[PDB]
């Protein structure tokens, strides 16, 4: 449900 | 200092909508 | 949340969201004590038993969220951990007790409208607010309902709950209670209910010094017999309780 985050973060 | 006084609220003086409560429990 | 509401844009500023980057998921709750320090309970972190034993790099704490799913830019901080300290004497193994974590951020979190510390209490505040019939807040992402039929809430939910008595606690439940644990909430018998629910674990529990004006975390969501039972009521770390340890590690570890 969650949008994607930047992924960077990852 | 600082901690605990949300920057919306405690300082803008504005009260949230359920706090009211709280501070009449500790009745 | 079960039996809360929609929080308000601003009303928990020290409100974290511990998330998980494989699968991406929400994990728990937790609150932001300083610009470094995050403090959550340790069953987010360690249960042996459910085979859970996160490490500093699986774990994201996004600070200042409103929104469950969407990732708020230019608003919301997603924020990576130096280090996870779990109190060295927390009982997984029995009654959950000492269910205490601090998380050290890789970096200092940036205070805006939207991220502010609690603070912590301290033995006279404790002291004057730590009784029964006395409500404290809780707030997390949780769910709506112990199991829904028919990760449940579009925001920030919110819900104030009476702290209750020891004996009350105790007699609720078989678990060994102990000084470093506290239950709240509504009595069968006062028609009013709610409770932290699955995925409000680690978040907190605060109230409202009444002679400061400042907003304290006097306990974490921690273990109880399903989401709002009758008769059952909801257990919390003893923060001010713990406080020794905070403080030590804080200053061990910066
Ligand atoms: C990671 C874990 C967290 C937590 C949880 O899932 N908790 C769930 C259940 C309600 C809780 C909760 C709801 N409202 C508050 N304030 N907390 C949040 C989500 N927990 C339990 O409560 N037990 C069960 C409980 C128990 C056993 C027999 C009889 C009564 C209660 C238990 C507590 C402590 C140690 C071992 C078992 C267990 O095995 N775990 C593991």
């Amino acid at each position: 449900d969650f949008e994607g985050i930047p992924g960077e973060y990852l | 200092a600082d901690c605990g006084l949300r920057p919306l609220f405690e300082k803008k003086s504005l009260e949230d909508k359920t706090e009211r409560e709280l501070l009449e429990s500790y009745i | 949340i079960v039996e809360g509401s929609d929080a308000e844009i601003g009303m928990s500023p020290w409100q974290v969201m511990l998330f998980r980057k494989s699968p991406q998921e929400l994990l728990c709750g937790a609150s932001l004590i300083s610009d470094r320090w995050v403090l959550t309970a340790a069953h987010c972190l360690l249960y042996p038993p459910w085979d859970k034993n996160f490490t500093e790099n699986d774990l994201l704490v996004r600070i200042g969220k409103h929104s469950r799913t969407r990732y708020e830019r230019n608003i919301e901080k997603i924020s990576m951990l130096e280090k996870i300290y779990i109190h060295p004497r927390y009982n997984w193994r029995e009654n959950l007790d000492r269910d205490i974590a601090l998380m050290k951020l890789k970096k200092p979190v940036a205070f805006s409208d939207y991220i502010h510390p609690v603070c912590l209490p301290d033995r006279e505040t404790a002291a004057s607010l730590l009784q029964a019939g006395y409500k404290g807040r809780v707030t997390g992402w949780g769910n709506l309902k112990e199991t829904w039929t028919a990760g449940q809430p579009s925001v920030l939910q919110v819900v104030n709950l009476p702290i209750v008595e020891r004996p009350v606690c105790k007699d609720s439940t078989r678990i060994r209670i102990t000084d470093n644990m506290f239950c709240a909430g509504y009595k069968p018998d006062e028609g009013k209910r709610g409770d932290a629910c699955e995925g409000d674990s680690g978040g907190p529990f605060v109230m409202k010094s009444p002679f400061n004006n400042r907003w304290y975390q006097m306990g974490i969501v921690s273990w109880g017999e399903g989401c709002d039972r009758d008769g059952k009521y909801g257990f919390y770390t003893h923060v001010f309780r713990l406080k020794k340890w905070i403080q030590k590690v804080i200053d061990q570890f910066g």
